[PDB]
């Protein structure tokens, strides 16, 4: 917390020009018509099997 | 664009549809030189890009359906003599090299199809 504090400070005096450069996250289509910017977090699990049956892209690689 | 509705009609899970593709892909292959049939009729079964055939494009799209569509390509397939190299087919990119249709039955966790 006590770090997390002096980030957002660090970020609040930077040109926005420079507030460009760094930039979280990538713009996405997540539905019709609809564009977000999204963050990606990758993860394995290996209890609960399934089918899967949702997802945006049928290829799983980076792409 | 006959190649176009049989991959979109093959994800969604439309039966109706897909038959009557497939029987006008019958006859635009009866009208021809008949010199590279079978080659013919796995260049339009087959993405080009990537290798990809509409039956692993079934299989990748598991529907309320997806064990009546399987059925019907590959009766479909053994009426032309192709069923060896219809159903062995290979993706040809570098990421995904190798991988089968057995490979995404058994990944999708279909125990009948398999």
């Amino acid at each position: 917390l006590q770090r997390a504090r002096t980030i957002l400070e660090f970020e609040k005096m930077l040109p926005e020009w420079l507030r460009s450069r760094f930039r979280m996250g990538e713009l996405c289509k997540v539905a019709d018509e609809d564009f977000r910017l999204c963050l990606r977090i990758n993860e394995v699990k290996w209890t609960e099997w399934k089918t899967h049956v949702s997802f945006l892209n049928e290829d799983p690689g980076p792409i | 664009r006959l190649k176009k509705r049989i991959f979109a009609a093959v994800s969604e899970g439309c039966v109706e549809e897909l038959r009557e593709l497939l029987q006008d892909l019958q006859d635009l292959c009866r009208r021809r030189r008949g010199l590279d049939v079978p080659d013919f009729l796995m260049h339009k079964l087959t993405a080009s890009d990537t290798g990809k055939t509409c039956l692993m494009k079934a299989l990748l799209n598991i529907n309320p359906n997806t064990k009546e569509i399987v059925r019907i390509l590959l009766a479909f397939a053994e009426e032309n003599d192709i069923l060896d190299r219809f159903i062995n087919a290979e993706y040809t990119e570098e990421a995904y090299e190798g991988q089968t249709a057995l490979n995404i039955a058994i990944e999708r966790r279909q125990g009948d199809i398999t």
